[PDB]
């Protein structure tokens, strides 16, 4: 059954790798998240399928390295020059792309680690530039963490359900654990500030 | 440096350059119009030899200033940038049209004797690559080789007064022939050991192999008997120029074989080729 | 000019092109026949060498083979012929036991020059062989072949009655410029048949190569 | 008593008819000439194109060809969204399923294949594997995600549960071999056109042939309920398309020209029914008239013969495919 | 059996009764065409 298995000195480096089993790892395209302890989410690396395009977030541009090894279905993301402001925990989320296609919609049971640009704030969260592409399509994810084991995917693009439900317009989004809601307009991605349920 | 200046033949040789450039000038645009107006298709054959006549017509382009040379002659005759550039371009068409003839042979080979080699079925877009590629060869040699203010006199004035010089020459002239001669041969030969020379197809293919060696030869070898002639008298011996003047004269001779090969090359290739 | 989603789908249908690109042209280097026969003629024995359609696999001096036995489709021919007009060779098989067998021969010259005189099988060179070679040779030694070929059964000897049958499997030909004929006759199956499908295949590609240029 | 019961047949099917539809539509004007435009171009493919089939959205669309692949494309932008290796190279009819979740297809294996698209690997695999006809596949059309209807060379038509693969229901009479059949919107009835220059109606529930239809003087190798539900259009191998009424059980006209001589393979309809579009062997689509028998314009462009033909569900766009490895949405 | 007149009849009136939802009779602008493209 599907499932992913990933396992300092500052100014040190480090080698991260994602096992990945049960599916088709060569057609899926590869992600890289890290998660603060206790500052939320933060988009990192990714890796098309193919190994073609790669991103990478500029705060570790260049100093970071990630690659993929195909035929043995593994995902390395090498660290070089940590620094400080490095420590958390990283999650391993892979993302499939084609017409009514699921982006996001497996993570990574995490490993720990110790040693444009629009504005994403927070049930409904705002944003900075609207998210309405010319296509009709709104691109727009709403994430759950529930506390315990890795977020899952729960509703993208508003309307499409991975009795939850899911609306808003442009800037203007909402949704009826901790929730984190996602964009994906632009190449560098930014989390939700991450609203917390209780009782 | 010794200008011979007699006109006994070469008054009567400008006759024959113009009359082969005006029949060279049709067969060949027949040729293209042909193949524009109709045939489609576009198969790397026909892709490959439609190089070939790319060069015939180019050399026309010339008309311009030889039109203006129908006025020019000793008449006229600037002596500036056109004088540099028909040169130029006599040399891109001879180098392409000795390319492709000798890639039209090496494709049939290929087409005969290895039938299921990966170099047959090409596809377009790697033919027309392979195409530009040796147009570009073609035009670098063109400049090479390359490496006029009085009229066509001093355009002339190049003539004679090499060492290393003649190699290159000799080199570029043996090659192809080769080439031609060993791939017709063994077509002929691996055709001949399979039992079907009984057809007519394979006939006409023959046919045409033989032509193709036998006009390449019959055109190109006066160049290279003068350049191996000059080479001879100069390494055996300052200006004997009765023994260079026959030379220059022969030179002369011969560039009207290139041209009028240039002419034939409808005839042989476009009919036969084509069973 | 276009979003994030819409640049990963294109590069994945980019991806989808380039492998089809590859296995067309992998699949192209590789020669198809297709089997016919008049029902237990022999075929048996030829893919003993090396539902509905059946296909088989052999590679011989480097070129892999593809062979196809739509023997076992009893819909009518015309609705599907059609789908088989790429092919490289037609292989045609027919025993020599029919002529005194109620006959048969009839209906196998019958089928072979409808497959042959077919619209759609014009450039398509047809190989075929004659089963039954010893057999034939004792029932001729047995009885003759007045009963196929009243008119001119010829003399009851392997040397006339041989030639005879394959005259006029080939006089059922009519486009005799475009489409030929390749026979031979069943050996002991000593690995020679494979060689002449070989040379025949060798020969029909020549052609085709040469037809185009 | 055959005899005697045909006559009887034919003498109410005579007396129950006093005019067609043309005198009652000499005042109805004409639709005019009509312009379309090859839209968008697909390609891809590397052999001859036997069908396609539309999307439930409008905007899929699946083809299948004789490299054994099967392409799934997104029309609005000629993407490829899967590319599906056939197990078997002969392939001569597709089926997109209303759910947009499976698709079929057959061939000269007499094997319906049915494939998933949404895997949890993210590939397509074969969901299930149907057999029991013993002739060559002609045409599968899907009831629901769970029913299957196809037809075959062996002149059987058989309805499958695809959750266990035997034959539910299966139908029997035609005394040819059936090249295609179509489904009534409400997933009641269907029309199979087989060899016998015959059309029979079925149910699918009790499954016996309700009517039968005759007229056509060859092989009817196309065949498509009308948007209302009522008619359907047949399409022999001899330059005549014909329309027929189910519940009149009689021939309602004919339409042909004394410049076509080639066959009709494919037919359909539009949204408002005013259209009928006809594929042929002449290697372009004319496109007449249902109430006028004009041809109202052509949709040539195709260098070979066109095979397969497809109108969207929103009546917006016609889809047409062609031996010459070629799709061209039109509009 | 069914009058053949009044089927016919009943058969126009469903083809005009829907008669401007295809936009292959009327011509749609650009503007909403989705083929533009």
């Amino acid at each position: 059954d599907v499932q992913l298995v990933e396992s300092v000195q500052p100014g040190g480096s480090r080698k991260l790798s994602c096992s990945a089993s049960g599916f088709a790892f060569s057609s899926f395209g590869m992600h890289w998240v890290r998660q603060a302890p206790e500052k939320g989410l933060e988009w990192v690396a990714y890796i098309s399928s193919g190994s073609g395009t790669i991103y990478y977030a500029d705060t570790v541009k260049g100093r970071f390295t990630i690659s993929r090894d195909d035929p043995k279905n593994t995902l390395f993301l090498q660290m070089t020059s940590l620094r400080s402001e490095d420590t958390a925990m990283y999650y391993c989320v892979r993302s499939i792309y084609y017409y009514g296609s699921s982006p996001f919609d497996f993570w990574g049971q995490g490993t720990t680690l110790t040693v444009s640009d629009i504005v994403m704030t927070q049930i409904s969260c705002r944003s900075s530039k609207s998210l309405l592409h010319s296509n009709g399509n709104t691109y727009l994810y709403w994430f759950l963490q529930r506390p315990g084991q890795s977020p899952q995917l729960l509703i993208y693009r508003m309307s499409n359900l991975a009795r939850f439900s899911g609306s808003g317009s442009g800037t203007a989004f909402t949704l009826t654990g901790v929730y984190y809601c996602m964009q994906h307009l632009e190449y560098p991605l930014t989390f939700g500030a991450g609203t917390k349920l209780e009782l | 440096c010794c200008v011979f200046r007699d006109d006994f033949i070469a008054k009567v040789l400008p006759p024959v350059l113009g009359l082969e450039f005006i029949f060279g000038l049709l067969g060949n645009g027949l040729a293209l119009w042909i193949f524009c107006f109709h045939l489609k298709s576009w198969k790397s054959s026909r892709i490959f030899l439609f190089n070939l006549a790319v060069a015939d017509f180019l050399l026309i382009i010339c008309l311009p200033f030889v039109m203006d040379y129908y006025v020019r002659r000793s008449d006229w005759k600037f002596g500036d940038i056109p004088c540099r550039l028909v040169l130029f371009m006599f040399a891109m068409n001879r180098q392409g049209s000795i390319i492709f003839l000798t890639v039209v042979a090496v494709d049939r080979y290929f087409r005969v004797v290895h039938p299921h080699h990966a170099l047959n079925k090409i596809s377009n877009w790697t033919a027309a690559i392979i195409s530009c590629l040796l147009w570009g060869i073609t035009v670098g040699l063109t400049v090479h080789l390359l490496k006029q203010n009085g009229t066509a006199n001093v355009c002339i004035s190049f003539s004679i007064c090499f060492r290393w010089h003649e190699a290159m020459f000799l080199l570029e002239f043996f090659l192809p022939l080769g080439i031609i001669l060993f791939c017709s041969a063994r077509i002929i030969w691996s055709l001949r050991q399979r039992q079907m020379d009984r057809h007519a197809k394979i006939k006409r293919a023959i046919t045409f192999i033989m032509v193709v060696a036998i006009v390449f030869v019959i055109c190109f070898l006066p160049s290279v008997v003068v350049r191996i002639h000059i080479f001879w008298l100069l390494h055996t011996s300052t200006q004997n120029c009765e023994v260079y003047r026959s030379v220059d004269l022969a030179f002369f001779i011969t560039l009207s074989f290139t041209y009028m090969n240039s002419m034939l090359d409808p005839v042989v290739y476009y009919f036969s080729s084509p069973s | 000019t276009l979003s994030a989603e819409d640049k990963a789908a294109v590069e994945r249908s980019k991806m989808i092109d380039r492998n089809l690109r590859e296995d067309g042209e992998k699949a192209a280097r590789e020669v198809k026949l297709l089997l016919l026969g008049a029902g237990e003629s022999g075929k048996s024995t030829i893919v003993k060498q090396m539902t509905g359609i059946v296909e088989t696999h052999f590679t011989f001096k480097d070129l892999h083979f593809k062979m196809f036995d739509v023997g076992a489709q009893r819909s009518e021919r015309k609705k599907w012929i059609h789908c088989f007009e790429g092919v490289t060779a037609i292989i045609f098989c027919v025993a020599l036991s029919d002529y005194d067998l109620v006959n048969r021969m009839h209906e196998s010259m019958k089928l072979f020059d409808s497959i042959c005189n077919n619209k759609w099988f014009t450039d398509t060179s047809i190989i075929l062989f004659l089963n039954k070679k010893d057999l034939f040779e004792e029932k001729i030694k047995k009885s003759p072949l007045t009963i196929c070929y009243p008119e001119y059964a010829g003399s009851n000897t392997y040397e006339e009655a041989a030639a005879y049958i394959q005259c006029q499997f080939e006089d059922l030909n009519k486009r005799k410029d475009t489409k030929e004929i390749y026979t031979h006759f069943t050996c002991s199956t000593d690995t020679k048949n494979v060689q002449f499908v070989f040379d025949a295949v060798t020969d029909v590609i020549i052609k085709n190569n040469l037809k185009d240029c | 008593e055959a005899e005697q019961l045909k006559n009887q047949i034919r003498d109410a099917r005579k007396a129950c008819a006093d005019a067609t539809l043309s005198q009652i539509t000499n005042n109805i004007d004409p639709v005019g000439r009509i312009q379309m435009r090859t839209r968008r171009t697909l390609r891809g493919h590397l052999a001859k194109i036997y069908a396609m089939h539309w999307g439930t959205d409008s905007r899929l669309l699946v083809s299948a060809s004789q490299d054994g692949k099967l392409i799934i494309w997104d029309s609005y932008t000629t993407n490829k969204v899967h590319a599906i290796p056939l197990r078997s190279s002969w392939v001569m009819t597709c089926a997109y399923a209303p759910s947009g979740n499976y698709v079929a297809c057959g061939g000269l294996d007499n094997i319906c294949s049915i494939y998933n698209l949404k895997t949890r690997e993210g590939n397509v695999r074969v969901s299930r594997e149907l057999a029991g006809h013993t002739g060559y596949l002609s045409c599968c059309r899907f009831l629901d995600d769970n029913q299957i209807v196809t037809s075959s060379g062996d002149t059987t038509c058989a309805l499958w549960d695809i959750e266990t693969g035997q034959q539910t229901t299966t139908f029997t009479g035609h005394t040819g071999d059936v090249m295609s059949l179509s489904l009534a919107p409400d997933t009641r009835l269907f029309v199979s056109g087989a060899c016998d220059a015959s059309a029979k109606l079925w149910d699918v529930r009790e499954g016996m042939c309700r009517q039968t239809f005759t007229g056509h003087e060859s092989d009817i190798n196309a065949i498509c309920f009308f948007p209302n539900g009522n008619a359907f259009a047949t399409g022999s191998d001899d330059a005549t398309c014909r329309l027929f009424d189910l519940r009149a059980d009689q021939e309602l006209m004919t339409y042909s020209h004394d410049n076509i001589i080639c066959g009709i393979t494919s037919v359909s309809f539009s949204k408002s029914g005013r259209l009928l579009l006809a594929g042929y062997d002449d290697f372009n689509c004319n496109v007449w008239d249902a109430l006028k028998a004009d041809r109202a314009g052509v949709l040539a462009g195709h260098d070979n013969r066109v095979s397969c033909l497809g109108v969207t569900d929103d009546g917006m766009a016609v889809a047409t495919g062609s031996w010459d490895s070629f799709l061209k949405i039109w509009n | 059996r069914i009058k053949v007149s009044k089927a016919a009849a009943d058969l126009m009136a469903y083809c005009e009764a829907h008669a401007k939802e295809d936009p292959l009779l009327t011509p749609v602008p650009a503007s909403e065409n989705p083929f533009r493209e």
